DNA sequence: AATCTGGCCTGTCTTATAAGACAGGCCAGAT
DNA sequence: CGGTTTTTGTCTGGCTTCACACTTGATTTGCATCACTGTG
DNA sequence: CACAGTGATGCAAATCAAGTGTGAAGCCAGACAAAAACCC
C-alpha cells in the first residue's frame, strides 16, 4: 500500500499514543474523531514530505471407514506426542517396519462390508 | 493329370463340403446336399454327369422299400462287392450325429433312369459311437468278407457335455472295428500301435489289409507324416487284428484318393498344416506284402487353387476328381474344377 | 464523473452507495426482526427475484442457502444414457462439458456408469437349480458367451462363416426376473399378498427369432460373414403366484410387443435359411431351455428365497421360419396350414371347420416316420402319410398365428382383389401381363389421391393398417364400374374387420366381446363371399393366412385368450434397434459388434432403468 | 401312326421383391 | 484549468474462515489406444 | 493427405481422509484524500 499524508499523520498519532499510554487499549471511532480535530499548516509538512518516500517505496514494491494404516495411526498419536507434519512422517516410518498389521486390517475387513451396505 | 473348370446348373448350391459321390457302372451320384431334402429332390439323390466340363445335378429317386436317409456330411463310405455302397456316421442338416449304417444299391436302372435302395442295417455288439470324418473299409481274407471302421470324432459324452460347448468335438477312441454285415455284429479291438485318436486320414484297403495315412490328431493338434498297416486274419475261430507301423508314410489330412489302375493309386488336396494347402501329389504301389508311395509331378494349379485357404472335393471314380474352392460372394459361393488321371 | 452502474462497482464502492440504505436496513432489522440482517435481505432478495418472475434464480440461491449438494446417482446416468440413445462417446462430451462450466460432476464419469451396468447383465446375481439342469453348466458368473459355442474351426472341419455372442438361457431368466423384482412386489400388494410371500411363482416367457437381411459387412480381418443376421429374443409375459387354490396374476406386461420389453439373447450374423449354421448356433439354445422345463429356479428377492417355474412359449415367429424350424415344407406346398393337416384345395372347399392337429410333438414322430418308412410306400404315399413333415424339427413352437404376419399378407390379398376388381376379372377371364399392369397403376394412383398413401415394393404393417379400412372401399370403389361388386367389395371388408380385433387385441374377451362371439359367424360369411362372389381368384385355392385367420383364431383364443400379445410385433421392433445399436453403440470391428449390440440392447430393455425416466410422473 | 410319358420353361403361387413350390404346355423319346 | 461528480482507498486490533501443512494405500478420474464406421 | 466418433482397456494422475495450530485474506468501524472522469 500507498500513505497519504493525513495517513502517516494518524499512524504518529498512534505511536505517540502508544508510548504515552502503554497498558491502554484505544477506541477506533473515537480516535478517528480527534485526529480529524488535529488534522483540521506547518506542522503537515514533515508528513506531507515523509508521504512521496512511501510513493517512492510503492515504486518498488509494484517492480468412509479409514485405512488399516490410518487406524494404526491414530492409536500410535498419544505415544508420538508424548515423545502434525511430523508426527506423520513419524507414525509412517514405524508402521512401514512393523503379521503385525493383519488384526487392523481385519478390522478394517469388518467396516469395507458396513460401507457398503 | 490335367485340370479342368466346370460349369454348374441352377442347383450348384446344393455342393457343399462333406458331400460325397458314388459310383454305380460308370454312373456318377451325388449324395449330402446342403439343406434338407426340397419338394425338387426329396431324396437328397443326385444323378452327377458332367458333359462336355458342364455338370448338371439330376434328381434320381428311390424305391418303395427304401430309407429316406437325411443329408450327411463327412461320412465313412465304402464300396461293397452285386455292387453296393457303405454310409456309416456323418453330420446331419441339424448338425446330428448318425449312428445309423444305410446300403445304397441299384434297384432298376429302365431307360438309363436309375431307382435307388436305401435300406438301414441294424448293428448290435459293440456299436461305434456316432462319427465323422472316420474311414470304413471292406477286407478280404480266406474267402470271408469283413468290415473295419477306423478314427474319427464326436460330440463330447452325455455325461460331461455342456451346452456352453455344445459343439465341442473330440477324437474317437482309436479302435478298430471289424463289423460283419451279414450278421449284424460289430467286434472292437484295442491294439498298442494305435495309441492316438485320428480323423481325416486317408484308407486304401487291398486283401486282407488296410492302410490308415496321414489325418489329424485333435489332443496332439499334429498331422503325424505316420502310415499303419493293419491286417486282418479270418480264421474259423474269432478273428485277430495285427497293426504295424511303416516309415515313410504321407503328412496329409482331409486328402482325397482315387484309383488309376489296379493296384495304383493317386492322393492329392488336403492340408498338410492348418493354413498350408498339400500342392504335391504322391503316387501309391501296392504289393501283396509292400506299399509304395511315391513323389509325382505336381499338376498346373491355377492362381486360385494356390492361394484358397480350403478346397474341397470327392473322387468321381474313373480316375478323375471333382474339387471345389470357395468362390466371389455377390455370384455363386464355389468354384470347381476337374483333375483327371 | 457520471455514476456508473451499481454491479460494476468494487466491493468498497458498492459500500458506499449503499450506506446510506444499509443504516436504514439495520433499523428495520433490530424494530421488526430482531437485528437478523442476514435473513431479512436473503428474504428481500428472492421475494424481489419471483416479483420479476425470476423463480429460477430465487429456487436455487434457495437450495444453496439449504446447501445440499447436486449429482446424479451412478445408476440414475446410466439410465438417461440408455434410454436417450447416447453413445459412451457422446455422453462423455456431456458429462465433460457438465463439469466445466458448472465446476460440479452432475453427472458421473464414465467407469462409474460401466460399473452400475454390472447389476443389469446375466451373470451377476447368484442362483440354482432344483433338480441342477441337464447338461448345463452351474456356474452363475456367465455373462456373454461365445455362439458358436466350441463350433469345431478347423481347416479339415465344415466352414465356419459366422459370428454369434449369446447369454446363458438360465442366467438370463435370472437376469430378467432381478430386473423386474420391484414391479413383481407392487403386484402381489396390489393383490393383497405378502411381499414377502415366496410360493411357487410361474413365469410364461414369450420365445420370438426372426432373420434380417442387408447387414452390411464391416471391412477388417474376420470370418467372411453373410451380410444377413439372426436373433433370438424372450419377453416376459405375466407371473402368477399359486396362493391356495387360485392362480393369483402378480404381473402381466402391458405393452407386450413394445422394443421395450422384448429381450435379446442371441445375435449372430448368419443367414436363416442356412439351416447346417442355424441349428450350429441355436441348438446350444434349445438344450438350455429344454432343462429348465424340468426344473424350479430358486432365486432370492428381497432377503426372500422364492421359487420360480418356467413355461415356454414360441410365438414370435413368422411363417417362413416356423416351417423351417418344425421340419415343414416351404410354403408353396399344398400342406397350407402349419396348424393342421389340411390341403390347399380343401381349404378352399370347407374354409372354416379345421382344428389343430399339428404340434411339436407330432412332426418330430412324422419325421422319424419319413425317415424310416414303415409301411414300405411310395414317396407321393409316404409324403401324404406324414402330411409333409419331411424334416427333422428343431425347435418347439406354438400352433398359432402371428397377427402381424397375418396383418401384412391379408391386406396385400386384398390389394390383389382390388386390382383384379378394377380390371373386372370377374366378367373378362384373360388379361394380358400389359393390360395387368395398368390396373395396379390406377389403382395406386389413386391411393395416393384418396388414401395419401405412395406405392411401396413390400407390404408393410402400416400400409396394412390404413389399407384394410371401410374408407379405402370407398375409394377404390370410385374405379369400379358395377355397384353389384361395390356391395361385395363392402360386405368383405365388413366382416373382415369385425374379425380383425379378435386377433390383434390383447384381450378380446374384454375388448371386443362381440366380435369374439360372432367370429365363427362372421367368418362362415366372409368364406362364403369368397366362395361366390370372388369364385375366379378363390375356386381351388385359398392363401396360406387367409384359412389360419378364417379357421383357427376362435380355438386358438380359446386356448391362449390372446392372439395379438404373442405376435411377433416386438421382436420385429427389436430388429430396429439392432440396426441403430450396431452404427451408434458398439465398437466399430468384426470381433466387438456382436457382443457390444448384446450388452447395450439388453440395458435398453431393462425395466429397472426405465422406471427413472417415469419418476417424474409419480 | 397314335399314345402316354416325363423333363424343362415360364408364370403365378404362398408371403413377401431372388426363391421354393407347382402346374401346365411343349415336344421329343418310349410303350 | 480549476470546479465537481463519483470510484477507491488508506488508518487499526482483532473477528472468522480457510487452505496448507506432510506422510500411506486406496479409490476415482483423465486420457491416449486400438481398428474400424459412413457420407461419397 | 476427411473426420468425428464406436466402447472397452489399462496406466498415469489426481483426489481422499485424518491428525491442528500456521499465516493470508476479507471485514468492521470514522474521516478524509488520493485518483479519475465529467459540467467552458
Ligand atoms: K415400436
Ligand atoms: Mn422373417
Ligand atoms: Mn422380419
Ligand atoms: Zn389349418
Amino acid at each position: 500500500g500507498k500513505m497519504s499524508s493525513y495517513a502517516f499523520f494518524v499512524q504518529t498519532c498512534r505511536e505517540e499514543h502508544k508510548k504515552k499510554h502503554p497498558d491502554a487499549s484505544v477506541n477506533f471511532s473515537e480516535f478517528s474523531k480527534k485526529c480529524s480535530e488535529r488534522w483540521k499548516a506547518k506542522e503537515k509538512g514533515k508528513f506531507e514530505d515523509m508521504a512521496k518516500a512511501d510513493k517512492a517505496r510503492y515504486e518498488r514494491e509494484m517492480k468412509r471407514p479409514p485405512s488399516a494404516f490410518f487406524l494404526f495411526c491414530s492409536e500410535y498419536r498419544p505415544k508420538i506426542k508424548g515423545e502434525i507434519g511430523d508426527v506423520a512422517k513419524k507414525l509412517g516410518e514405524m508402521w512401514n517396519n512393523t503379521d503385525d498389521k493383519q488384526p487392523y486390517e481385519k478390522k478394517a475387513a469388518k467396516l469395507k462390508e458396513k460401507y457398503e451396505k | 493329370v490335367s485340370l479342368q473348370m466346370v460349369t454348374v446348373g441352377h442347383n450348384i448350391a446344393l455342393i457343399q463340403p462333406g458331400f460325397s459321390l458314388m459310383n454305380f457302372d460308370g454312373q456318377v451320384f451325388f449324395f449330402g446336399q446342403k439343406g434338407w431334402p426340397k419338394r425338387s429332390c426329396p431324396t437328397g439323390v443326385f444323378h452327377f454327369d458332367i458333359k462336355q466340363n458342364h455338370l448338371k445335378l439330376k434328381p434320381a429317386i428311390f424305391s418303395k422299400d427304401s430309407c429316406y436317409l437325411p443329408p450327411l456330411r463327412y461320412p465313412a463310405t465304402c464300396s461293397y462287392k452285386k455292387h453296393q455302397y457303405i454310409i456309416h456316421g456323418g453330420k446331419t442338416p441339424n448338425n446330428e450325429l448318425s449312428d445309423k449304417i444305410y446300403i445304397m444299391s441299384v434297384a432298376c436302372k429302365n431307360n438309363k433312369k436309375v431307382t435307388f435302395r436305401c435300406t438301414e442295417k441294424d448293428l448290435v455288439g459293440d456299436v461305434p459311437e456316432p462319427r465323422y470324418g472316420h474311414s470304413i473299409d471292406v477286407v478280404y481274407s480266406r474267402g470271408k468278407s469283413m468290415g473295419v471302421l477306423f478314427g474319427g470324432r464326436s460330440y463330447m459324452p452325455s455325461t460331461q457335455r455342456t451346452t456352453e460347448k455344445w459343439n465341442s468335438v473330440a477324437d474317437c477312441l482309436p479302435h478298430v472295428f471289424l463289423i460283419d454285415f451279414e450278421f449284424g455284429c460289430a467286434t472292437s479291438y484295442i491294439l498298442p500301435e494305435l495309441q492316438d485318436g485320428l480323423s481325416f486320414h486317408v484308407s486304401i484297403a487291398r486283401n486282407d489289409t488296410v492302410y490308415i495315412l496321414g489325418g489329424h490328431s485333435l489332443a496332439s493338434n499334429i498331422r503325424p507324416a505316420n502310415l499303419y498297416r493293419i491286417r486282418v486274419d479270418l480264421p474259423l475261430g474269432t478273428p485277430a487284428v495285427n497293426c504295424t507301423v511303416l516309415p515313410g508314410g504321407i503328412s496329409v489330412s482331409s486328402a482325397i484318393l482315387t484309383q488309376t489302375n489296379n493296384d495304383e493309386f493317386v492322393i492329392v488336396g488336403g492340408y498338410q498344416l492348418e493354413n498350408q494347402k498339400r500342392m504335391v501329389c504322391s503316387l501309391v504301389s501296392l504289393g501283396d506284402n509292400t506299399i509304395e508311395i511315391s513323389e509325382m509331378e505336381t499338376p498346373d494349379w491355377t492362381s486360385d487353387i494356390k492361394h484358397s485357404k480350403i478346397w474341397f472335393g470327392s473322387n468321381m471314380g474313373n480316375g478323375t476328381i471333382f474339387l471345389g474352392i470357395p468362390g466371389d460372394n455377390k455370384s455363386e459361393a464355389f468354384y470347381f474344377y476337374t483333375l483327371r488321371c | 464523473r457520471p455514476r456508473q452502474h451499481l454491479l460494476s462497482l468494487t466491493r468498497r464502492a458498492q459500500k458506499h452507495r449503499l450506506r446510506e440504505l444499509k443504516i436504514q436496513v439495520k433499523e428495520f432489522a433490530d424494530k421488526e426482526e430482531g437485528g437478523d440482517v442476514k435473513a431479512v435481505c436473503l428474504t428481500l432478495f428472492l421475494l424481489a427475484l419471483r416479483a420479476r418472475n425470476e423463480h429460477r434464480q430465487a429456487d436455487e440461491l434457495e437450495a444453496i442457502m439449504q446447501g445440499r449438494g447436486s449429482g446424479l446417482q451412478p445408476a440414475v446416468c446410466l439410465a438417461i444414457r440408455v434410454n436417450t440413445f447416447l453413445s459412451c462417446s457422446q455422453y462423455h462430451k456431456m458429462y465433460r462439458t457438465v463439469k466445466a462450466i458448472t465446476g460440479r460432476q452432475i453427472f458421473q464419469p464414465l467407469h462409474a456408469l460401466r460399473n452400475a451396468e454390472k447389476v443389469l447383465l446375466p451373470g451377476y446375481h447368484p442362483f440354482e437349480w432344483q433338480p441342477p439342469l441337464k447338461n448345463v453348466s452351474s456356474r452363475t458368473d456367465v455373462g456373454i458367451i461365445d455362439g458358436l459355442s466350441g463350433l469345431a474351426s478347423s481347416v479339415d472341419e465344415y466352414p465356419v462363416d459366422t459370428i454369434a455372442k449369446r447369454f446363458r438361457y438360465d442366467s438370463a431368466l435370472v437376469s430378467a426376473l432381478m430386473d423386474m423384482e420391484e414391479d413383481i412386489l407392487e403386484g402381489m400388494r396390489s393383490q393383497d399378498l405378502d411381499d414377502y410371500l415366496n410360493g411357487p411363482f410361474t413365469v410364461v416367457v414369450k420365445e420370438s427369432c426372426d432373420g434380417m437381411g442387408d447387414v452390411s459387412e464391416k471391412h477388417g480381418s474376420g470370418p467372411a460373414v453373410p451380410e444377413k443376421a439372426v436373433r433370438f429374443s424372450f419377453t416376459v409375459m405375466r407371473i402368477t403366484i399359486e396362493h391356495g387354490s387360485q392362480n393369483v396374476k402378480v404381473f402381466e406386461e402391458p405393452k407386450p410387443n413394445s422394443e421395450l420389453c422384448c429381450k435379446p439373447l442371441c445375435l449372430m450374423l448368419a443367414d436363416e435359411s442356412d439351416h447346417e449354421t442355424l441349428t450350429a448356433i441355436l441348438s446350444p439354445l434349445i438344450a438350455e431351455r429344454e432343462a429348465m422345463k424340468s426344473s424350479e429356479l430358486t432365486l432370492e428377492m428381497g432377503g426372500i428365497p422364492r421359487t420360480f417355474k418356467f413355461i415356454f412359449r414360441g410365438t414370435g415367429y413368422d411363417e417362413k421360419l416356423v416351417r423351417e424350424v418344425e421340419g415343414l415344407e416351404a410354403s408353396g406346398s399344398v400342406y397350407i396350414c402349419t396348424l393342421c393337416d389340411t390341403t390347399r384345395l380343401e381349404a378352399s372347399q370347407n374354409l372354416v371347420f379345421h382344428s389343430i392337429t399339428r404340434s411339436h410333438a407330432e412332426n418330430l414322430q412324422r419325421y422319424e416316420v419319413w425317415r424310416s418308412n414303415p409301411y414300405h410306400e411310395s414317396v407321393e404315399e409316404l409324403r401324404d402319410r406324414v402330411k409333409g413333415v419331411s424334416a427333422k424339427p428343431f425347435i418347439e413352437t406354438v400352433p398359432s398365428i402371428d397377427a402381424l404376419h397375418c396383418d401384412i399378407g391379408n391386406a396385400a390379398e386384398f390389394y390383389k382383389i382390388f386390382q383384379l376388381e378394377i380390371g373386372e376379372v370377374y366378367k373378362h377371364p384373360n388379361a394380358s401381363k400389359e393390360e395387368r399392369k395398368r390396373w395396379q397403376a390406377t389403382l395406386d394412383k389413386h391411393l395416393r389421391k384418396r388414401m395419401n398413401l405412395k406405392p411401396i415394393m413390400r407390404m408393410n404393417g402400416n400400409f396394412a393398417r390404413k389399407l384394410m379400412t371401410q374408407e379405402t372401399v370407398d375409394a377404390v370403389c370410385e374405379l369400379i364400374p358395377s355397384e353389384e361388386r361395390h356391395e361385395a367389395l363392402r360386405e368383405l371388408m365388413d366382416l373382415y374387420l369385425k374379425m380383425k380385433p379378435v386377433w390383434r387385441s390383447s384381450c378380446p374377451a374384454k375388448e371386443c366381446p362381440e366380435s369374439l362371439c360372432q367370429y365363427s359367424f362372421n367368418s362362415q360369411r366372409f368364406a362364403e363371399l369368397l366362395s361366390t362372389k370372388f369364385k375366379y381368384r378363390y375356386e381351388g385355392k385359398i392363401t396360406n393366412y387367409f384359412h389360419k385367420t378364417l379357421a383357427h383364431v376362435p380355438e386358438i383364443i380359446e386356448r391362449d385368450g390372446s392372439i395379438g400379445a404373442w405376435a411377433s410385433e416386438g421382436n420385429e421392433s427389436g430388429n430396429k434397434l439392432f440396426r441403430r445399436f450396431r452404427k451408434m453403440n458398439a465398437r466399430q470391428s468384426k470381433c466387438y459388434e456382436m457382443e457390444d449390440v448384446l450388452k447395450h440392447h439388453w440395458l435398453y430393455t431393462s425395466k429397472y432403468l426405465q422406471k427413472f425416466m417415469n419418476a417424474h410422473n409419480a
